[PDB]
C-alpha cells in the first residue's frame, strides 16, 4: 500500500469536434525545433483510419507494449531484458520517417524573389526539412487520412474493423467517423520505462508524469518501440528522444496542460487520482485482458475515504492534493458514473488518460423511425457508430461498458428534455441505466455548462517540499553557465558554484 | 560533477514497491529545467484576429526574447448566466498559427515595386520635376503602360522605400482624379467587424478625395436577399449563446464544427439538455458526427424539402387541429392577413400587387402616403388599415407599431387570415411551377409550368370606379404549397403520398429523401415550436446561400420558422452565419470611415455589379432574363442581356454607379456656372438630352473604367475573385486562361443598353496596390505591395454575430522591418497627397449621385409600377425615379489635416443610422478631451485622430451599442416613429461607456440598441427579431410584418412573389469544351463545390506551413471513389479542373464521404503554393475561381421600393457559384514551368 | 626515425591516453546533451539490420581479444586464434563498416544530416580494420609468436608506465608500426567523437527493476 497522485486526463469524445487546435498549441510551444518538427506530442485521427504513425495500433507489427507469460509474470512484447539488448545495434522494428512523414517546407522566397521577365508565375514548391532537396510531390502527412481522405479499403485497415463484418460500412449511407485526439498516456505500468536500457524515462513521484530524461538518455532509441501508443518521437537531430512532457511547467503552479486549456471542444477535464502504487503489478499482470480495465479502477482510492486520506498523508500526498482529488471531474466520470473508459487497456500499462465514447446519428432504417425508449431521441441500439468498434478500441473487446456509457449519456438527455421542454420530472430513463436524478444533474454540470473551474481542478506540484525554494526564487533563470546544475556532489572541474545557492554557510548553526 | 554522482550509485536507492516491479529512486532533476526556461516567456498581450471568421477571438500573444512566440486563447470573458455554457476558451486551430506568419519566409518587409514601373518611374521623375506629370508621362503613353501592366504576376519585384511609393500612389491618385474623375479610383476591403479602423484608413482617404468604395456582403454572397426581402434588414441572428435555449435544431448548410469552430460547443452541448439536432448535408460532412439524425438531399433541391415540411406544418398545425400559438403569431406578426389583388388573365386570375388604402374610395382616412399602406379584414368583415406598414414611418408620428390597431380609428381591430366562409366566388388563380425544369443532374418532376387553384375571392368597389378582385397572402399561400381546402382543386394534394404542388412524395422525387422522414422532421419541429412556443430553430450557411436560387432555399426555410412563431423567440428562429457582418458599434463607426463627419454622402457601390461590368463577365453571359421569366409574365417587356437590367436599375435610382457619369463629375459645377444654373439642375437637364450620360452605358469608351485600385484586408485577385480568368484579361491586361469565346465570337445578341465592341478594352487598371503582411496571390500580381501590420503589432478592435463582447487588437511589439498599420500606411498617403495635389486641385465641386436609401424618407419611390424616366414613361426626378444628385465640396488640399481629426459636422447636422437621427455634442465635448485637438490649420479646435486609438475612441464613443448615453438619445429617436417607449431597453446601463483601455483589460459587452432587434440583458439571450416581436417595433418592410408575399412588379414577374422550387441553373460552361484538348485520359462532368475549408479561413493560414502541414500540403479537390475510379485517378494523383472560365489544377482526395456527382474544391487554397503547370492552358495552374464567373439575378436589382431600396452591403446582386459545373480528370504531364528540370509525368 | 620512433611509441600514447581520460570526464559533466549514440536508423531503415550488426558484433570481437590479449596458454596458440578468430570478426566489421560508410555518405538523408566528426570517425575505423587484416599475413611468417610477443610487450610498457617501451617493438614489421599509430589517434579523438556512446553499454539493464520512480528533488 504505497498511495501516490496524478492528474489524470478525460476526453469527452462525444463533445470533440476534429478541429485540431490542440495539437497546433502543442507544436508551437514544444516541437517546433528542427529535429522534432514531425512529432506531435498531441495529434488528432480520423477513425477509420490507420492513424499516426500509420498503424501504431498494430502491435503483432510494432511490438508496443506488454504481455503475460504462462507463469503469470509480466514482459515487454519487445523482449526480456537479454533479448532487448540483443537488438540494440539495430532496432528491428523500429518505426521509420516515412511510417510518420517526411517534413516539408515551402520555398515562399521564390515568390518575392522571382526574377522579371518569368515565364510563368512563380509558385512556391516544396523542400524537405530532412535533406533540403526539392520535393517531387508531398504524399503523406501526420494527418494525410483527416475526414475519411482515402479509399475505403485503405481505412478500414484500421486495427478496430478486427473481428467486425465492414463491408457494410462502405456503403454511403452507412458512412461513419469520428475523432482520436490523443497524447501520451502517462500509464502507471508504463512500458517505455521498462524499455530503455539507460534508465534515462521515469514516473514523476509527485505527480506521476512521465519524462525522458535529456541528460541521461543516450538514444538506444529502444523506447520507441516499447511504447504501444507511439508516443515517443526520436529527435533526429539531438539524438535523443522526446514525448509529451504533460506540459509539467504549467501543472506544477497548478495550471491546466496547453492543450487543455486551448481545446475549443472544452472536451478536455484534469483531475486528481490517488492510486495504490503496490497494486500496479497486479493489476496490469490480471489473466483475462477484458479485466485490465475493471482491474484499474480497482488500484485508484477513494478521495473521500478517511482511511485513504490518512494512508495518503502519511505518504507524503500535500494537503491541497488530496483536497483536489475530493472534487476531481476524473473521478466522477471513471469511478462513479463510469462515462470515462481506458484507451487500449489490453497493452497492459495501466493508461492515465481516459475516455468518454461518442454519440453518432442513428443508423440508416427503411422509413423515417419509430418513438423509441427515449422518445425522439435516440436508442443506443440505433446508434450508427458500431459499438463493437467503440470496444475494441476502449475495453479490450467487451461491448458492455461501453454500451453502458452510451446509454447512460443518452439516459441524461431524456431527462433533461423532460425537464425543460415538458416541464416534468421523468427518471424512467435513468432508473434503467442505474442512475439518479442527483448524478444526472450533476453530469450535467459537468458535461453541458462545464465551468472552466469545473473542468481543471489541478493542485500545485509544491516544487517547495524537500527543496530550497528561498534560494531558488533569488536565483533562478541567470543562465551563465556556472556548470554546476545537474549533480548533487559540489565539487566540479572548472572551479565554479551555483549561482542560486548559498555557499556561505551559517555558522550560528 | 555528474561523473562522480555515479559513484553514489546504491546510495540513491529508495525502497521498491508492487513486489519488485519498481524502485524508486532519489536522483537530481536539475535537467527538468530544460522544458521549463521554454515555457518562460517576458509578457503576455490580449489580442484577436483580424480575419473573416466571425471567431472574434481573444487571445494571449506570448513574447520571449523580445519575438512573438505562440500565443494561446484568453479565458476571461464575462461569464454569461448561470444556467448557459460560458464562452472560454473559443479559438480554433487557424488562429492558433497565426504567429508562424511574423517572422516566416513568406513575411512581406520593405515596400516592394516592379522593376518595370520603378525603372520607368525613376526616369520619368528625372524629366518631370512635377510627380502628377511624370506619372502622366508613362500612363499616357502605350508602349509604357503596357510594359508594366503585362509584367503583373510575373515576379520582378524590386525593394522601394515608402517615400518612392508614397509619391507615386499620391501622384496616380491626383493625375486621375484630375483626368478622369474621383469616381475612378476606388477601394475593396472587407468585413469592417474584424478590425473597424483598419478597413476605415483606406475608406477614410478614399472618401476624402471622392473615391468609391466596393460593398463585400453581396460580392461573396454572405448577403441572403432573402432576409431585406422578409424583414427589411441586412442580416440580424441570434448568438451562440441563444442556441443553448433552444430545445430542436436543424444544420442546414451549415457545417457547424468547422466552420464556426469556437462556438460549436454551444452545439454540442445544448445536446445534453435534451434538444434533438438534425444535419441536412449532401455529404456525410463534420457536422453529420455530431447530430441525431442525417438526412442527405440532392444539392440544389433544398427548397423542395422546406416546401415539403411547411406543407406537413400547415396541413397538421394550420389546418386540421390549429395551434392557438402559431395562429395568433402569423396574425400578429406576418402579412398573411394582407389582401392581394387579382389579375386578369385567360379564364384564370393571376397574383397582383398588394392592396394599398389609396385603393379605396375613402383612401381608408389615410391621406399620408395611403399608396404606401396595406390592406386587410378584421373579425368583422370591416376593411381596414392597421398600424406598422411602410407608410406610417415617414410624413407622420406614433403609429409605426406592430399594435394591432386600426390606422384610421386607432382603436383594438383584430385581423383576419382566411376569406374562406365569406367569399363571394371562387376564382382560379395561376401560380408558376418550374419543378419541371432543370438540367440532367437532378430529378424532375413534370406537373404543368402553370398550376390552377381554387382560391377564395371578395369583390371591392376600388375607389377609381372600376372593380377588383381580392384574396389574403394567407390563402394564396395555402394555394401556393397545395393544401386542398375542400373547394376540390385538381391540383392540391389528397395525401402526403399525392405527388402534387410541394408535398412529401413530390420532395422525396426531387430531392431523395424517404417522403416519411420529412414528414417526421416537420411534424417534430412543428410540435417542438408549439410545446414551447418558438423554441425552434435553424442554422443555415453557405451550403444554401450560395446558390443561384439562394433566395428560395432561404425562404423556404424562413417560412417554415414563421409559421412556426420561432421569429422573435428566445430559443428559435433563423440563425445565419457566414461571414463576420456584425460591425456591432455601425453608427459611431461609419462617419469615421467614410468621412461623413466632414463630408455627404459617400461613393458607395455594389462590388457585384461593379466587377461584372468592368471585368467585363457580362461579355460571356450564358444565361438569359428570359428563361427566368415567369410563365405569366410579358416576355415582351423584359428584353435584353441581364446588365441591360443594371443599367435601367442604376438610372431608375435602384443601384449605385462607378464611376457614375461618363464625364469628370468635377466638371459638371463649372459648366453649370457658364450656362447660368445650379449645378445639380443642370445635370438632370443633361441627362435627359444625354449631353451627359451615365458612365454604365459604355464602359468601354476609355474614360468609364477604374483606373487606380487600392487591396487591403483581401486576396481578391486569389480567394474572393468570382471570375479569376476574367479578372486577370480585362481588369490587369495580363496573361489568362479563358476557355470560351464570347457573345461576339459566337455570334449571340447584344446588349440593348450598352455599346458592344469586338475586341474588349483589356488592363483598365493603371495602379494596383496591394496592403498586407504576406505575400499573397493578390500581391504577386500588383504593381505596389506595401507592408502591413500583422495583427499582433497593431491596435483595433473587434466585434462578431456570435457574442456581444467588444475586445482589442494590440501591438505585443512594434511593426517588424519596415512594415506599417493600415491606418499609418493611408494617413502617409493622405500627407503625401495633400502636398502633391497642390496647383492641380483646390476646393472643388463635385456632383456626386446616390441611389434612392433605404431606410430614408425616399424609398417610398414608386408605389405601383415600375416607370423608366429614359422610355419616357415619367419625368426624371431625382431622388424618386433616378438617384439623388448631390453637391460635395473637396477641399483636396486638407486631406491630411480631416483625416486626421473628426470632422464639424457631427455637430452641425448630427450623427445616426437605420432611421433615426439624434444630437451628439456632448460626445463631441467628451472627444476634446480624450484625443485632444489640432492648434490650428483648417481643422483647428476639432478633436483629433493621429493614432489608431483616437480612432478606436471615436467609434465607442458616437455609438450607442458602446456608450449608454447615446444609446438613451437612440432610442428616445425611435420612439418618436413607435409612439412606444423604448428608452427602459437602456436607461439602466446610461452611465456606461466602453474605452479602448478597458477592454484591454478585459472583454466588454455591449448595450441594446435601436440599430438591432435583439437584447444585452441578463434574464435573456440576444434573439433577432425580439425587440419587433415584443417591442411591437415595424420590420423594415412595405407592411410592417414579416413579408411572406413579394408584390413588387420585378418580382411577380420573375415568378419570385411567393416561394417556388426553382432547380439548380445551367451555366452551360463545359458542353462547349469538354473533349478539345484531350490528354488521353477520361473526362467528366460533376457539380463543383467550394464550401469552406479546414486548413485555411478563406486563403489566409492557406500558405502557413502549420497548416498546409495538417491537410495535404496545397491544393487539392475532394472526390467520391466511384467518380476517382471512374476516371482512374487514385489518392493524391494530380488531377485537372477545368470549363469555360478557366481551368485549375490540384491533387485529388478520394472519399467515400462524397456522393457521387459531385467534387469539392475546400473554398480558398489559393494559386501560390504546390502548383504545376497546366496542360488546359499551358500556365501556372489557376484557383477554384477560374472555373466561376459572376451572374447576376434581376430579382437582386429592385431599388426604390421600401424594404428593396439599396444600401451599403443591404441589397444588390449577390456572386453566387455552387450551380457551376466542370470537367474533371486526371493529369498527364505534371511541368512546373520553373525551368528547374524537375518534372513529372503520370501514367495511364 | 629514431626521433618519430621514440615519439610516437614512448610519447604519443600518453598524449592520447590523457586526452582520452580527461576528455570524456569533462564531455560528461559539461556534455551531458551530447553525449549520445546518435542513431541514424529512423531517417534510413535500409540495410541497417545487417550493417549495424556485422560492424558492432565484429568490432566487439576485436575488442575482447585486443583487451584480454594485450593486458593479460602458450604463446603460438594465443597468435592463432587472433589470426582465425579476430581475422573473423575483422572480416565482419570490415564489410559491415565499408556498407555504414557506403550509407552515410550516398544515403541522401543520412548524409545530410551527419557531422564531418561522424564521417571522420568512421573512415579511420574501417581503415584501421583493413589495415589490421593485413597485419595477418604478416603475423603468419612468425607462427612462434615472435611479432606477437614484441607487442604485447610494448602494449603492457605503456599501460604501466615503464619507460622505453618502443624498444619492445625493435623488429616489428612496418604494417603493425601504422595499425598501432592510425589506432592510438582515435583514443585522441575518441572524446570529440560519437564514439562516446561505448562508455555507456546499459549493463546494468540486466538487474534493473523494470518501473522507475523519481521522488521530489
Ligand atoms: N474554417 C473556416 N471557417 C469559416 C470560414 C473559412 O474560410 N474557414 N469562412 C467563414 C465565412 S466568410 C463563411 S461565408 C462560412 O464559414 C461558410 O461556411 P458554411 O459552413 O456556412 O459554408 P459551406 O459552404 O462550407 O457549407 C457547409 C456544408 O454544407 C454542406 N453543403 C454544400 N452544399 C450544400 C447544399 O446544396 N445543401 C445542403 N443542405 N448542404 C450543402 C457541405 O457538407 C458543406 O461542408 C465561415 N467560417
Ligand atoms: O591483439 C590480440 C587479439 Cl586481437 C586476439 Cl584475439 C588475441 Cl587472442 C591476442 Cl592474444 C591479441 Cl594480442
Ligand atoms: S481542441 Fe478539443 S475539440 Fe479540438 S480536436 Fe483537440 S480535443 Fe478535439
Ligand atoms: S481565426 Fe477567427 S475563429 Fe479562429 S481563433 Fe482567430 S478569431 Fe477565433
Ligand atoms: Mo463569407
Amino acid at each position: 500500500m504505497k498511495i501516490r497522485s496524478q492528474v489524470g486526463m478525460v476526453l469527452n469524445l462525444d463533445k470533440c469536434i476534429g478541429c485540431h487546435t490542440c495539437s497546433v498549441t502543442c507544436k508551437n510551444v514544444w516541437t517546433s525545433r528542427e529535429g522534432v518538427e514531425y512529432a506531435w506530442f498531441n495529434n488528432v485521427e480520423t477513425k477509420p483510419g490507420q492513424g499516426f504513425p500509420t498503424d501504431w495500433e498494430n502491435q503483432e507489427k510494432y511490438k508496443g507494449g506488454w504481455i503475460r507469460k504462462i507463469n503469470g509474470k509480466l514482459q515487454p512484447r519487445m523482449g526480456n531484458r537479454a533479448m532487448l539488448l540483443g537488438k540494440i545495434f539495430a532496432n528491428p522494428h523500429l518505426p521509420g520517417i516515412d511510417d510518420y512523414y517526411e517534413p516539408f517546407d515551402f520555398d515562399y522566397q521564390n515568390l518575392h524573389t522571382a526574377p522579371e521577365g518569368s515565364k510563368s508565375q512563380p509558385i512556391a514548391r516544396p523542400r524537405s526539412l530532412i535533406t533540403g532537396e526539392r520535393m517531387a510531390k508531398i504524399e503523406k502527412g501526420p494527418n494525410w487520412e483527416d475526414d475519411l481522405g482515402g479509399e475505403f479499403d485503405k481505412l478500414a485497415k484500421d486495427k478496430n474493423f478486427d473481428n467486425i463484418q465492414k463491408a457494410m460500412y462502405s456503403q454511403f449511407e452507412n458512412t461513419f467517423m469520428m475523432y482520436l485526439p490523443r497524447l501520451c498516456e502517462h500509464c502507471l505500468n508504463p512500458a517505455c520505462v521498462a524499455t530503455c536500457p539507460s534508465g534515462a524515462i521515469y514516473k514523476r513521484e509527485e505527480d506521476g508524469i512521465v519524462l525522458i530524461d535529456q541528460d541521461k538518455c543516450r538514444g538506444w532509441r529502444m523506447c520507441i518501440t516499447g511504447c504501444p501508443y507511439k508516443k515517443i518521437y526520436f529527435n533526429w537531430k539531438s539524438g535523443k528522444s522526446e514525448k509529451c512532457i504533460f506540459c509539467y511547467p504549467r501543472i506544477e503552479a497548478g495550471q491546466p496542460t496547453v492543450c487543455s486549456e486551448t481545446c475549443v471542444g472544452r472536451i478536455r477535464y484534469l483531475g486528481v487520482l490517488l492510486y495504490d502504487a503496490d497494486a500496479i503489478e497486479r493489476a496490469a499482470s490480471t489473466e483475462n485482458e477484458k479485466d485490465l480495465y475493471q482491474r484499474q479502477l480497482d488500484v485508484f482510492l477513494d478521495p473521500n475515504d478517511p482511511k485513504v486520506i490518512e494512508q495518503a498523508i502519511k505518504d507524503g500526498i500535500p494537503l491541497s492534493v488530496i483536497e483536489a482529488a475530493q472534487q476531481s471531474p476524473v473521478y466522477k466520470m471513471a469511478m462513479e458514473w463510469k462515462l470515462a473508459l481506458p484507451l487500449h487497456p489490453e497493452y497492459r500499462t495501466l493508461p492515465m488518460v481516459w475516455y468518454v465514447p461518442p454519440l453518432s446519428p442513428i443508423q440508416s432504417a427503411a422509413d423515417a423511425g419509430e418513438l423509441g425508449s427515449n422518445g425522439i431521441l435516440p436508442d443506443v441500439e440505433s446508434l450508427r457508430i458500431p459499438v463493437q468498434y467503440l470496444a475494441n478500441l476502449l475495453t479490450a473487446g467487451d461491448t458492455k461498458p461501453v454500451l453502458r456509457a452510451l446509454k447512460r449519456m443518452l439516459a441524461m438527455r431524456h431527462y433533461k428534455r423532460a425537464e425543460t421542454v415538458d416541464g416534468k420530472v421523468d427518471t424512467r430513463a435513468l432508473e434503467e441505466v442505474g442512475l439518479t436524478e442527483a448524478q444526472a444533474q450533476e453530469m450535467y454540470r459537468y458535461l453541458a455548462i462545464a465551468n472552466y473551474e469545473d473542468r481543471f481542478v489541478v493542485p500545485s506540484s509544491h516544487r517547495e517540499l524537500a527543496r530550497e525554494a528561498f534560494p531558488e526564487k533569488n536565483g533562478c533563470g541567470f543562465t551563465f553557465g556556472d556548470g554546476c546544475h545537474g549533480s548533487d556532489t559540489k565539487f566540479n572541474l572548472f572551479n565554479s558554484r551555483r549561482i542560486d545557492a548559498i555557499d556561505v554557510t551559517s555558522k550560528t548553526e | 560533477s555528474k561523473f562522480l554522482d555515479r559513484f553514489r550509485y546504491f546510495k540513491q536507492k529508495g525502497e521498491t514497491f508492487a513486489d519488485g516491479h519498481g524502485q524508486l529512486l532519489n536522483t537530481n532533476r536539475d535537467w527538468e529545467d530544460g522544458y521549463r526556461q521554454r515555457w518562460q516567456h517576458d509578457k503576455i498581450v490580449r489580442s484577436t484576429h483580424g480575419v473573416n471568421c466571425t471567431g472574434s477571438c481573444s487571445w494571449k500573444i506570448y513574447v520571449k526574447n523580445g519575438l512573438v512566440t505562440w500565443e494561446t486563447q484568453q479565458t476571461d470573458y464575462p461569464r454569461t448566466r448561470p444556467d448557459l455554457p460560458n464562452h472560454e476558451p473559443r479559438g480554433c486551430p487557424r488562429g492558433a498559427s497565426y504567429s508562424w506568419y511574423l517572422y516566416s519566409a513568406n513575411r512581406l518587409k520593405y515596400p516592394m515595386m516592379r522593376k518595370r514601373l520603378m525603372k520607368m518611374w525613376r526616369e520619368a521623375k528625372a524629366l518631370h520635376s512635377d510627380p502628377v506629370e511624370a506619372w502622366a508621362s508613362i500612363i499616357e503613353d502605350a508602349d509604357k503602360a503596357k510594359s508594366f501592366k503585362q509584367a503583373r504576376g510575373r515576379g520582378g519585384f524590386v525593394r522601394s522605400s515608402w517615400q518612392e511609393v508614397n509619391e507615386l500612389i499620391a501622384a496616380s491618385n491626383v493625375y486621375t482624379i484630375k483626368n478622369y474623375g474621383p469616381d475612378r479610383v476606388a477601394g475593396f476591403s472587407p468585413i469592417p467587424a474584424m478590425s473597424m479602423v483598419s478597413y476605415a484608413s483606406g475608406a477614410r482617404y478614399l472618401s476624402l478625395i471622392g473615391g468609391t468604395c466596393l460593398s463585400f456582403y453581396d460580392w461573396y454572397c454572405d448577403l441572403p436577399p432573402a432576409s431585406p426581402q422578409t424583414w427589411g434588414e441586412q442580416t440580424d441572428v441570434p448568438e451562440s449563446a441563444d442556441w443553448y435555449n433552444s430545445s430542436y435544431i436543424i444544420a442546414w448548410g451549415s457545417n457547424v464544427p468547422q466552420t464556426r469552430t469556437p462556438d460549436a460547443h454551444f452545439f454540442t452541448e445544448v445536446r445534453y439538455k435534451g434538444t434533438k439536432t438534425v444535419a441536412v448535408t449532401p455529404d456525410y460532412a463534420e457536422i453529420a458526427k455530431l447530430c441525431d439524425l442525417w438526412l442527405a438531399p440532392k444539392q440544389g433541391t433544398d427548397a423542395a424539402m422546406a416546401l415539403a415540411m411547411g406543407h406537413v406544418m400547415l396541413r397538421e398545425f394550420h389546418l386540421d387541429n390549429p395551434s392557438q400559438y402559431f395562429t395568433d403569431y402569423v396574425r400578429r406578426y406576418t402579412d398573411m392577413p394582407m389582401l392581394v389583388m387579382l389579375e386578369e388573365r385567360d379564364g384564370y386570375y393571376a397574383a397582383g400587387r398588394m392592396l394599398r388604402a389609396a385603393d379605396l374610395v375613402d383612401a381608408l382616412g389615410q391621406e399620408n402616403n395611403p399608396e404606401w399602406k396595406t390592406v386587410a379584414f378584421n373579425t368583422n368583415g370591416e376593411m381596414v388599415a392597421p398600424n406598422g406598414s411602410i407608410g406610417f414611418r415617414w410624413g407622420e408620428k406614433g403609429k409605426w407599431n406592430l399594435e394591432q390597431r386600426d390606422g384610421k380609428t386607432g382603436e383594438e381591430t383584430e385581423l383576419q387570415l382566411s376569406l374562406l366562409g365569406s367569399q363571394d366566388e371562387i376564382a382560379e388563380v395561376g401560380f408558376p411551377y418550374f419543378g419541371g425544369d432543370g438540367t440532367e443532374h437532378f430529378n424532375k418532376v413534370e406537373l404543368e409550368n402553370v398550376l390552377l387553384h381554387k382560391l377564395p375571392v371578395k369583390r371591392l368597389q376600388l375607389a377609381d370606379g372600376s372593380t377588383a378582385l381580392v384574396t389574403t397572402v394567407y390563402d394564396l399561400t395555402l394555394a401556393n404549397y397545395g393544401l386542398e381546402r375542400g373547394l376540390n382543386d385538381v391540383n392540391c394534394a389528397t395525401s402526403y403520398d399525392d405527388v402534387k404542388a410541394y408535398t412529401p412524395a413530390w420532395a422525396e422525387q426531387i430531392t431523395g429523401v424517404s417522403r416519411s422522414q420529412i414528414i417526421r422532421i416537420a411534424r417534430e419541429f412543428a410540435d417542438n415550436a408549439d410545446k414551447t412556443h418558438g423554441r425552434s430553430m435553424i442554422i443555415v450557411g453557405a451550403g444554401l446561400n450560395h446558390w443561384y436560387h439562394l433566395d428560395m432555399n432561404y425562404r423556404g426555410l424562413i417560412n417554415m420558422l414563421i409559421f412556426c412563431g420561432c421569429v422573435g423567440q428566445s430559443g428559435g428562429g433563423w440563425a445565419h452565419y457566414v461571414g463576420q457582418e456584425k460591425l456591432r458599434p455601425q453608427t459611431g463607426w461609419q462617419p469615421l470611415a467614410f468621412a461623413l463627419d466632414w463630408q455627404r454622402p459617400a461613393r458607395h457601390m455594389n462590388s457585384t455589379s461593379y466587377f461584372y461590368n468592368h471585368s467585363s463577365q457580362w461579355r460571356y453571359e450564358t444565361v438569359t432574363a428570359e428563361e427566368l421569366l415567369s410563365p405569366m409574365a410579358d416576355k415582351s417587356r423584359y428584353t435584353g442581356h441581364l446588365i441591360d437590367f443594371n443599367v435601367r436599375a442604376e438610372r431608375m435610382g435602384w443601384l449605385p454607379s462607378a464611376p457614375q457619369l461618363g464625364t469628370n463629375p468635377l466638371t459638371i459645377a463649372g459648366e453649370a456656372e457658364k450656362a447660368g444654373m445650379n449645378p445639380v439642375d443642370y445635370t438632370v437637364k443633361s441627362l435627359k438630352e444625354g449631353s451627359i450620360r451615365f458612365a454604365a452605358e459604355q464602359p468601354e469608351n476609355g474614360k468609364n473604367h477604374p483606373r487606380n485600385l487600392f487591396i487591403w484586408r483581401s486576396n481578391l485577385l486569389g480567394s474572393s475573385g468570382k471570375g479569376h480568368e476574367f479578372m486577370l484579361k480585362y481588369l490587369l491586361g495580363t496573361e489568362h486562361g479563358i476557355q470560351g469565346k464570347d457573345l461576339g465570337q459566337q455570334g449571340g445578341v447584344k446588349p440593348e443598353e450598352v455599346d458592344w465592341q469586338d475586341n474588349g478594352l483589356e488592363g483598365k487598371l493603371d495602379l494596383v496596390v496591394t496592403l498586407d503582411f504576406r505575400l499573397s496571390s493578390t500581391c504577386l500580381y500588383s504593381d505596389i505591395i506595401l507592408p502591413t501590420a500583422t495583427w499582433y503589432e497593431k491596435d483595433d478592435m473587434n466585434t462578431s454575430d456570435m457574442h456581444p463582447f467588444i475586445h482589442p487588437l494590440s501591438a505585443a511589439v512594434d511593426p517588424a522591418w519596415e512594415a506599417k498599420s493600415d491606418w499609418e500606411i493611408y494617413k502617409a498617403i493622405a500627407k503625401k497627397f495633400s502636398e502633391v495635389c497642390v496647383g492641380h486641385l483646390g476646393k472643388e465641386t463635385d456632383i456626386v449621385t446616390l441611389p434612392i436609401q433605404h431606410d430614408s424618407a425616399a424609398e417610398l419611390a414608386q408605389p405601383l409600377d415600375v416607370k423608366d424616366w429614359k422610355k419616357g414613361e415619367c419625368d426624371l426626378i431625382p431622388g424618386k425615379t433616378a438617384p439623388h444628385i448631390m453637391v460635395v465640396e473637396r477641399d483636396y488640399p486638407a486631406t491630411y489635416e480631416r483625416f486626421t481629426s473628426i470632422g464639424p459636422l457631427m455637430e452641425k447636422i448630427g450623427n445616426g443610422g437605420k432611421g433615426i437621427a439624434w444630437n451628439t455634442q456632448s460626445e463631441m465635448d467628451l472627444l476634446r478631451k480624450l484625443n485632444y485637438t489640432k492648434a490650428e490649420g483648417p481643422a483647428k479646435g476639432q478633436p483629433m485622430l493621429n493614432t489608431a486609438i483616437d480612432a478606436a475612441e471615436m467609434i465607442l464613443t458616437l455609438a450607442p451599442e458602446t456608450n449608454g448615453q447615446v444609446a438613451v438619445k437612440a432610442w428616445a429617436a425611435l420612439s418618436e416613429f413607435t409612439g412606444r417607449d423604448h428608452t427602459h431597453l437602456a436607461l439602466n446601463k446610461e452611465d456606461e461607456k466602453i474605452r479602448f483601455r478597458d477592454i484591454q483589460a478585459q472583454p466588454r459587452k455591449i448595450i441594446s440598441s435601436p440599430t438591432w432587434s435583439g437584447l444585452e440583458d441578463e434574464h435573456v439571450s440576444y434573439n433577432a427579431g425580439y425587440t419587433n416581436v415584443h417591442e411591437l417595433i415595424p420590420w423594415r418592410t412595405l407592411s410592417g410584418r414579416q413579408q411572406l408575399y413579394q408584390d413588387h412588379q420585378w418580382m411577380r414577374d420573375f415568378g419570385e412573389s411567393l416561394l417556388v422550387y426553382r432547380p439548380p441553373i445551367d451555366t452551360r460552361s463545359v458542353k462547349e469544351v469538354i473533349g478539345q484538348k484531350s490528354n488521353g485520359n477520361q473526362e467528366k462532368a460533376l457539380n463543383f463545390l467550394t464550401p469552406h475549408q479546414k486548413w485555411g479561413i478563406h486563403s489566409t493560414y492557406s500558405d502557413n506551413l502549420l497548416m498546409l502541414t495538417l491537410g495535404r500540403g496545397g491544393p487539392v479537390v475532394w472526390l467520391s471513389e466511384a467518380d476517382a475510379k471512374d476516371l482512374g485517378i487514385a489518392d493524391n494523383d494530380w488531377i485537372e479542373v477545368f470549363n469555360s472560365n478557366g481551368a485549375l489544377t490540384a491533387r485529388a482526395v478520394v472519399s467515400q464521404r462524397v456522393p457521387a456527382g459531385m467534387t469539392m474544391m475546400y473554398h480558398a487554397q489559393e494559386r501560390i503554393v504546390n502548383l504545376p503547370g497546366s496542360e488546359i492552358t499551358q500556365q501556372r495552374g489557376g484557383i477554384h475561381n477560374s472555373v466561376t464567373r459572376i451572374t447576376p439575378k434581376p430579382t437582386h436589382m429592385i431599388g426604390g421600393y421600401a424594404h428593396l431600396a439599396y444600401g451599403f452591403n443591404y441589397y444588390g446582386t449577390v456572386g453566387s457559384n455552387r450551380d457551376e459545373f466542370v470537367v474533371v480528370r486526371k493529369m498527364k504531364n505534371i511541368d512546373w514551368l520553373d525551368g528547374e528540370g524537375n518534372d513529372q509525368v503520370q501514367e495511364s | 626515425m629514431q626521433f618519430l620512433n621514440m615519439f610516437f611509441f614512448d610519447i604519443y600514447p600518453y598524449i592520447a591516453g590523457a586526452v582520452f581520460l580527461i576528455g570524456s570526464w569533462l564531455r560528461y559533466d559539461y556534455g551531458q546533451y551530447t553525449w549520445r549514440a546518435a542513431s541514424s536508423q529512423m531517417l534510413d531503415r535500409k540495410g541497417m539490420n545487417l550493417a549495424s550488426n556485422l560492424f558492432h558484433i565484429g568490432i566487439l570481437g576485436i575488442f575482447v581479444g585486443h583487451f584480454f590479449g594485450m593486458l593479460t596458454l602458450p604463446i603460438e596458440v594465443a597468435q592463432k586464434m587472433a589470426m582465425f578468430a579476430g581475422g573473423a570478426s575483422g572480416v565482419l566489421c570490415l564489410i559491415g563498416g565499408v556498407l555504414l560508410l557506403k550509407r552515410r555518405l550516398f544515403s541522401p538523408r543520412v548524409r545530410a544530416t551527419t557531422t564531418g566528426a561522424d564521417i571522420l570517425i568512421l573512415s579511420l575505423l574501417v581503415i584501421q580494420c583493413a589495415l589490421g587484416l593485413l597485419t595477418i599475413p604478416f603475423s603468419a611468417q612468425h607462427m612462434d609468436g615472435s611479432e606477437m610477443m614484441k607487442l604485447v610487450g610494448w602494449a603492457q610498457s605503456v599501460v604501466t608506465f615503464h619507460g622505453g617501451a618502443s624498444q619492445h617493438l625493435d623488429g616489428v614489421a612496418f604494417i603493425f608500426r601504422l595499425h598501432l599509430v592510425l589506432g592510438m589517434t582515435l583514443f585522441l579523438l575518441f572524446p570529440f567523437s560519437r564514439l562516446i556512446h561505448i562508455w555507456s553499454v546499459p549493463v546494468e539493464y540486466l538487474t534493473r527493476k523494470y518501473q522507475l520512480v523519481r521522488a521530489r528533488h
